């Protein structure tokens, strides 16, 4: 047992017709404090893989470190490690799951929220969620802490169920995914304008988006707002 | 040491055509201890009809309460309450006592004498009101109430199909309720005839 | 609960999901949260559904009183001040979480409310368990110079997002209208995206299937003359 | 709960009630109190109904070695000392047992033993257990006799599981009976209580207090 | 403090035929008042003829899920390819959950399938391991919602011949399994108008002698 | 919060963020933090919402009776009636206010009043979680008799650091400037401020 | 105090009651009379906190001691347990509330029937056969629920009484020494000077 | 379990012990016998916790049975005493300790003496003519203080310790069901079967 | 503590305040909380005194041992093995510690080692209970490859705003330089810091 101390914020992402986007903010909050603004949150695995985590920072540095350390393991005595034998999402979110139930279960978890996002062998979309409960589960949406309660109910409007997968494009999920996270910097104190998006589509391989910034905000309308209540001035 | 679940017991009220139910059981107990197997939990008012669940020195005291500010308002009014207006009146005096509340999940149900139409109303303890069309439940069984009513209920039902249903709604909640049995009883409300039946269930 | 606000060109809309819930059980599934003030003084209310209903009738009341003693027409920002006041005085055991809108003789008004006291204006609002669903919508279709039918369509969807995502609401969407130079418009039930399908069997008893012990006449009629 | 278990002439009668509860809400009528640990053992359940089960069944694992390797049926006071025993190994992890061991063997006769979760093991002829225990044990003690017949016996037990699922909130459902001689247990059926209170309270003129 | 333990909400409900059994579920994952998928499933085929579900705490859910199939495997490897009776299947899982007993797996377990005799049976566990065989079972947030409709439905509770006046039972006729499925679909649609972890899509297995299938249903997603 | 107010050569300016919030969530990000008690008297509001404005709408009122009884009354003056306020209940209060007013005689003066009650007049303060990580930068870029725009720019600036660091601040940022030559708002939003 | 009984017989109201007083360690009593009489045909006994018990007792004693002479008349024993119910459930939201339980046994002169009252110190009141305060129905009622008949004799009800004492004295962990028990019937109230 | 008695007088130790079990509500049993016999001239009774007593009871039994057959040899009281007393030590650290308290009493042949010893949980060791455990000193311990004499009969003990038990039974709350009195001596342990 | 390291053009500065604290007792006002593990490869201590001592005594085994088998390590390396003991054993530390080291391929170099384990390479880094009232001055004064005398006014300057505010900082400023040229140690006095 611990407490979070370094954290980051929301993970969001969704299913598309060909492939999956996932986003996050490059934050690392010290409680109340925006303590560290250069904190890459989505680490890809391979080229057919990217895992996005939230909550403690150290506890993510270290993932980010068995994630690399699982590359290398698969390589050794693999000719068809770039190939057949490649490292899936299934593969990559399984191990995580497991690592982080059997640390709770040790009474000692790993202070985070990850959710796995992927294209498999096969073209099938990966996206999957598991937390420092080693609690587990798939949605055509997924998103973690502030995100899951203002990006899902957005991002649901797109994908609300299966069968709309097919019908949304890269162009469109990318578009309410941005636009996305623009509500959870007007709204959520611990994120930032500063985040990375990363797209896994089965035809393109992965786009791995850096730097991107919240654009078109409305703040106009502040101006006209006085008082709370009864003051004119 | 939960004031609302020491006593126990249920009521239950419905709509049906040109007509109302109000049903409770008869246990009264302090915990585990069966105590009372009479204890009816439905009073009324002229026309009106009143059940209450929870704490029995509060099912008591409000009867108690509720026949006195109906007798006076009878008096003055030179007529009989109507549920409508009851139903205000028991919201009013609830939330009186909103930081020491009475520890009640009381019922009304009752035709308007007037209109003609059959209305039932439910409580929380501190007086919000719920005024549904269809069924209204109470007390240390509401989850199996809620369960039964919601599949055994349909609308305009004739009087003695009515009693069918909510008495099957009652004794089927009660007996998954350690707290609440040890006897039945139906009310069978129609505009100028009131019937009351009591009911044979597991004693248990 | 899901709760909003939302002003245009010429007025204010308020919306309200009708779930009210005891704990994890739906105890009504077409509750009324959208309370009359005055005539053109609504406001939604979440929290405790007792205390939205009792404190809005009692500043309703006094309002009413106050609205006779002036002859005038009840403004926005006196509700507002005696319902803060009020609630101010309690320090938030009144769990009265409330959207206030209306118009007046001042022109059209939004507020919110919450327990303790505190206030804020603004073009558009949310309160309740699915505040955050609906805001999500409000922070992404909301702009400038909106039309009745706009600001209504905004309103319900983002009461929409809230029933669909927050557990602590669902059912139907109700909505009012406060025009300026026109009757307010309560449209009970605005939307019904929730009818419970046809069972697969009924229910209804062979008469006679319930064990009966006693059957009375029960007397409801005073004492007899004669 | 209700659980009772006693000593007479006939040998063992064994009586217990079928309710469990979570909290007010009634989750089944149907659970069986009486472990069948051997053709010749009986175990009651009170207090953790795993405990119960899993420890009890565990016995008659143990009682079956235990007459592999000595080729001789195995003595009551020995197979609740393995019971009571085990137990107390784990006394202050949480364990939650009151139970009656009985059996009737050739060199003890009937014999009925008390074990507990805290390590307590007694022998007795009545033992009442469960929050209905205070209910049963009024009948028990006004009407048992050493020479009651097979047939009174288990009616004694029927009627005082009766008394206790009546006045008892937590017992209930159906009344479930066993004989115990030294050939083995005799199950002699479930009864629901329902019915058994009515039936009772009109061939009895028991219970005016209820109306019938 | 950290807590071990959630809450992922979810009813599930098995009913033993004369011939068949079912065992379904609803397919609503929730932490809280949010909802993690609509579409999440819990009841789970297990091989030799098993359906199995593990309702509560979903980490905890899943990984005695994952143990009993990994058992059901060996069962095999080590017995000659055995096929696993129900009654068998049932006693492993207690001491599956009894190994644990002093840090359980926080869940309500049922099991369902045939009896060696081809009958219809469920089976039912509290979190540490107790199981009794049963006709009629419900578990989760809404099984209080559940059971007493059941109780009256299925075994007739509380009903009477017409006529006899609570002399004669109304006598305890056998349901084919259209019949049952019925009852599961208004047992889970009542239970979705009344509880707010309830709804999204119900998924039925149900086990013949010719193996297990599956219906889904959608259910209302406010 | 960061709230600030800085007295110049002219007289006086008042500066906001306008983020209110209940935890993570900022339940308004449009806020006005900048309240008018007198024409020419306005206060700077942070920590509980509910108090801070219960305790200006009392104050406003207890200024307007002054006013009709004694005429216009001094920055001093409102300064202790908001002193009274959150002394005699310091127990039930969590409010951190600054007052800000531009007499004639007195020109711009700054009273700072912070959670036990206690007043302190100083040429320019700061206060609100955000102001912690601003007192470095504040005391080495404050000088006295500033002009209007220098003023500006050093609450602009100011602000613009405590917001970046501070995650309960944000939003736009609003000030208030209070001279002979009357009241003007100002407000200046995210993508002119955060670039500085 | 601990153990007190009640029950209705045909035609008069038996009420029996411990007659140990203990403090903590010792038992300081071992012949407490828990009981006052309310009016000439109505008793009541008490059992709860030390001290709130014989001060509630004697307050209701006086109260209704004042009703009698105000209006020369005896107020039914419905009347009374009325009063006394009031009484309690205004105490239990009181600053300080009586934790006192009460059994009222009365024979009511105008029905010609005798009654008996069960209240607890919340005010829940309760008309019965039989009752009891505390754990003495635990052991108690299963004897009663068995042999009581609406037309018991008073002697038939002491020996049901007697069989209810001495299941209480088999099973019970705590000596209550003994009970005093007295007989509420058309004649009055008298007291059974040998258990 | 509750009281526990011992008295030493001219040439035997007498045990008197309880015979109630009480589990929390009911008493369960009435005719409990809370001794081990240790060898043939050393009795040991105890109280304390649930299942602790009689296991470690049985345990030390087991022991000096051991030690008996080894050396073919009866061991002397104080011997017995002293190694049960090293055990509690030994327990009061451990991780769960034995909550138990016991007299040992045996007659020592070697010597030709009776001798009683007082051991509580903590491994308190105690030669006394007379002693007791929990409550039962405080209300035994003032006759036996006034009445005892090194020079009594067996008879004269077993008078004073009527005595003692009677005090108990008039001021002790509990009802501990009579004592089972055990007398050690030079021909061994036997049972006094009426008291 | 107040502490802080910065690279700049030749290499890197650390600097620290000399308060220890048990209480409101200064328990040494002349602390050295610079402290090296290696010839050119130092760090800042922030938190117990006791635990980060522990951790800078073993990281020096550690780099000494890896010298002896492989070379001189890298500043990385050094900052790995801080990270692995405060992020190991984070249930029984107090530590916040900046590592800053000299290589000749690497240059200057700096990683910050919060409370939690975590490691953060950055162009400069502060830290101790005195850093939060220069986050405001230090972002707007920072700019990359400083000379060694604009990076010591920095520092110097810094430490004196965060030493002005903190009660819990205070003492002597004392510098630590790590170039290609050596090391070097540097004092400043209350005199010439407390007037700037
Ligand atoms: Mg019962
Ligand atoms: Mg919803
Ligand atoms: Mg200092």
């Amino acid at each position: 047992t611990q407490q979070p101390i370094v954290t980051g914020t929301s993970v969001i992402s969704m299913k598309y017709d060909n492939g999956v986007i996932i986003a996050a903010d490059n934050l690392g909050s010290y409680g109340s404090l925006l303590r560290f603004n250069g904190v890459e949150r989505l680490i890809p695995v391979g080229d057919n893989t990217v895992v996005g985590i939230s909550g403690d920072i150290s506890d993510m540095q270290h993932i980010e470190r068995l994630l690399k350390d699982l590359v290398t393991e698969n390589a050794y005595d693999n000719p068809l490690a770039d190939a057949e034998e490649a490292l899936e999402p299934s593969y990559i979110f399984e191990y995580l799951a497991t690592v982080m139930y059997q640390r709770r279960s040790k009474m000692n978890p790993l202070w985070n929220a990850i959710i796995v996002a992927g294209v498999q062998s096969n073209g099938d979309q990966f996206l999957r969620y598991v937390n420092l409960l080693g609690v587990t589960y798939s949605s055509p949406t997924l998103a973690t802490g502030f995100g899951a309660h203002m990006a899902n109910p957005l991002l649901r409007k797109v994908v609300d169920r299966e069968s709309d997968i097919p019908k949304t494009t890269v162009q469109v999920a990318e578009e309410a995914i941005v636009n996305a996270m623009r509500v959870l910097y007007y709204r959520d104190a611990r994120s930032s304008r500063n985040f990375s998006l990363a797209i896994i589509d089965k035809n393109t391989g992965l786009t791995f988006k850096k730097n991107l910034q919240v654009e078109n905000m409305k703040w106009d309308f502040a101006k006209d707002i006085k008082g709370y209540g009864t003051q004119k001035i | 040491s939960d004031p609302s679940s020491i006593n126990g017991g249920i009521v239950v009220a419905m709509t049906g055509k040109d007509c109302v139910a109000i049903a409770c059981d008869l246990r009264l107990g302090s915990q585990s201890l069966g105590v009372s197997n009479k204890f009816e939990k439905i009073f009324h008012y002229g026309h009106v009809f009143l059940g209450i669940t929870g704490l029995a020195t509060d099912v008591t005291t409000l009867n108690e309460m509720f026949r006195y500010k109906t007798n006076l308002y009878k008096l003055k009014e030179e007529r009989a309450i109507e549920p409508e207006t009851f139903t205000q009146l028991v919201s009013s005096s609830l939330y009186e006592r909103r930081f020491g509340p009475y520890f009640v999940g009381p019922v009304v149900a009752g035709i308007n004498s007037k209109s003609g139409k059959p209305f039932i109303a439910g409580f929380d303890l501190i007086g919000c009101i719920d005024e549904a069309k269809d069924f209204i439940v109470s007390g240390t069984a509401s989850d199996q109430l809620f369960g039964m009513c919601e599949s055994l209920y349909e609308p305009n039902l004739e009087p003695e199909d009515l009693f069918e249903t909510i008495s099957q709604a009652l004794l089927n909640a009660a007996d998954r309720d350690a707290l609440s049995g040890w006897g039945a009883v139906v009310y069978i409300i129609k505009k100028d005839e009131v019937v009351k039946r009591y009911l044979k269930m597991r004693q248990d | 609960t899901t709760i909003v606000g939302v002003k245009f060109n010429n007025g204010v809309v308020i919306a309200a999901d009708t779930r009210s819930t005891q704990g994890p059980i739906v105890a009504d599934k077409n509750c009324a949260k959208l309370h009359r003030i005055s005539p053109k003084i609504w406001c939604a209310g979440a929290g405790t559904a007792a205390d939205t209903e009792a404190v809005t009738q009692l500043i309703g009341s006094n309002i009413e009183l106050h609205s006779l003693y002036t002859s005038r027409e009840p403004r926005v920002v006196s509700a507002l001040q005696m319902l803060k006041q009020h609630l101010f005085k309690y320090q938030g055991h009144i769990g009265a979480y409330l959207i206030v809108a209306g118009v007046d003789p001042t022109g059209s008004h939004l507020f919110s409310i919450h327990a303790d006291g505190s206030t804020d204006v603004g073009y558009y609002l949310s309160l309740g368990s699915g505040s955050l669903a609906a805001m999500a919508v409000l922070e992404s279709h909301w702009k400038q110079d909106l039309t009745k039918e706009e600001a209504i369509k905004l309103a319900s969807d983002a009461i929409q997002a809230g029933i669909w995502n927050d557990l602590g609401s669902g059912s139907n969407v109700d909505v009012c209208v406060m025009e300026i130079g026109k009757d307010a418009e309560y449209l009970r039930n605005y939307l019904t995206p929730n009818v419970r399908e046809e069972k697969q069997k009924s229910y209804k008893f062979p008469r006679g299937t319930t064990a009966v012990l006693k059957e009375s006449i029960v007397n409801i009629c005073d004492i007899q003359e004669e | 709960t209700t659980t009772l278990a006693f000593r007479f002439q006939g040998g063992i009668i064994v009586a217990v009630d079928s309710r469990a509860t979570a909290g007010n809400w009634v989750a089944s009528q149907t659970v069986k109190k009486v472990i069948e640990i051997n053709p010749f053992l009986l175990g009651t359940m009170a207090g953790g109904a795993a405990d119960c089960q899993f420890w009890e069944t565990w016995l008659g694992s143990q009682c079956r070695l235990h007459e592999l390797r000595e080729k001789e049926r195995i003595s009551v006071a020995a197979a609740s000392k393995i019971l009571s025993n085990l137990v107390y190994q784990y006394k202050g992890a949480g364990l939650s047992m009151g139970t009656m061991i009985c059996g009737y063997t050739r060199k003890e006769g009937p014999t009925i033993y008390y074990v507990d979760s805290d390590g307590t093991r007694l022998k007795g002829d009545i033992f009442c257990v469960g929050s209905g225990q205070t209910f049963a044990y009024g009948v028990l003690d006004s009407n048992y006799k050493w020479d009651l017949s097979v047939e009174d016996a288990l009616y004694l037990g029927k009627r005082s599981i009766l008394a206790a699922a009546h006045r008892d909130a937590y017992s209930g459902g159906s009344v479930n009976l066993y004989h115990v001689t030294e050939d083995g247990w005799i199950y002699h059926g479930n009864h629901d209580v329902g019915e058994l209170f009515w039936k009772v309270k009109e061939e009895e003129g028991s219970f005016n207090n209820v109306i019938g | 403090q950290f807590n071990p333990y959630g809450d992922n909400g979810g009813t599930i409900l098995g009913i033993a035929g004369e011939d068949f059994a079912v065992l379904a579920g609803d397919t609503r994952n929730i932490t809280d008042y949010s909802i993690n998928s609509r579409y999440e499933p819990k009841v789970f085929d297990c091989g030799d003829n098993i359906v199995m579900s593990a309702n509560g705490f979903a980490a905890d859910g899943d990984a005695l899920v994952k143990r009993f199939k990994n058992s059901v495997k060996w069962y095999h490897f080590d017995h000659n390819d055995k096929k696993l009776s129900i009654n068998s299947a049932a006693r492993n899982i207690q001491h599956l959950l009894y190994g644990k007993r002093f840090f359980p797996y926080y869940v309500h377990t049922i099991i369902a399938g045939l009896d060696e005799d081809g009958k219809g049976a469920v089976y039912s566990f509290d979190p540490v391991g107790s199981y009794e065989r049963e006709q009629c079972r419900a578990g989760g947030a809404a099984a209080s919602l559940i059971m007493p409709f059941l109780d009256n439905q299925v075994n007739f509770k509380n009903q009477y011949e017409p006529g006899t006046n609570g002399k004669v039972k109304k006598p305890l006729k056998y349901l084919s399994v259209e019949e049952v499925i019925k009852l599961v679909r208004d047992s889970f649609t009542s239970a979705t108008e009344r509880h707010i972890q309830v709804g999204d899509g119900l998924e039925i297995l149900i086990v013949t002698k010719d193996g297990v299938r599956k219906e889904f249903y959608e259910l209302k997603r406010d | 919060t960061s709230i600030m107010a800085v007295t110049f050569k002219d007289g006086v300016i008042l500066g906001a963020d306008s983020r209110t919030t209940t935890g993570a969530y900022i339940a308004n990000r449009v806020t006005d933090k900048l309240t008018r008690v007198h024409d020419k008297i306005w206060c700077c509001r942070s920590g509980s919402a509910a108090d801070t404005q219960a305790i200006a709408d009392i104050v406003q009122y207890h200024l307007e009776l002054y006013t009709s009884q004694y005429g216009t009354p001094s920055t001093e003056t409102a300064a202790s009636v908001f002193k009274e306020l959150c002394y005699e209940n310091k127990d039930n209060l969590t409010a951190g206010i600054i007052v800000a007013g531009y007499d004639d005689k007195n020109k711009g003066e700054v009273y700072t009043i912070p959670l036990g009650g206690s007043v302190h007049k100083l040429p320019y303060a700061i206060a609100g979680s955000g102001s912690t990580f601003i007192y470095g930068y504040c005391d080495k870029n404050f000088r006295e008799n500033m002009s209007k725009e220098e003023t500006v720019d050093f609450i602009k600036h100011s602000l613009s650091q405590a917001i970046k660091w501070d995650g309960s601040s944000g939003g736009v940022i609003r000030m208030v400037v209070l001279t002979a030559a009357g009241v003007e708002r100002l407000i200046f939003y995210p993508d002119e401020y955060e670039q500085l | 105090m601990d153990i007190i009984l009640g029950i209705r017989v045909q035609d008069s109201v038996i009420l029996a009651s411990s007659k140990a007083v203990t403090r903590g360690i010792s038992v300081l009593k071992d012949s407490d009379d828990k009981t006052r009489q309310l009016s000439p045909h109505t008793l009541m006994s008490f059992a709860g906190e030390a001290g709130d018990t014989v001060q509630f007792a004697e307050y209701i004693q006086a109260n209704i001691q004042l009703y009698s002479i105000r209006e020369d008349y005896e107020l039914s024993p419905q009347a009374v347990s009325s009063f006394v119910r009031q009484e309690l459930a205004k105490s239990i939201r009181s600053r300080r509330p009586y934790q006192v339980n009460v059994l009222i046994g009365g024979y009511d002169k105008k029905k010609n029937k005798p009654e008996l009252y069960q209240i607890d110190y919340l005010g829940t009141k309760v008309e019965l056969p039989y009752g009891a305060h505390g754990y003495s129905g635990f052991y108690t009622f299963s004897l009663l629920d068995h042999h009581y008949r609406p037309d018991m004799t008073t002697e038939e009800g002491l020996d049901l009484l007697k069989l209810c004492v001495q299941e209480l004295e088999k099973r019970m962990p705590m000596d209550f020494k003994g009970v005093i028990v007295k007989i509420v019937d058309k004649d009055g109230i008298r007291q059974v000077d040998d258990f």
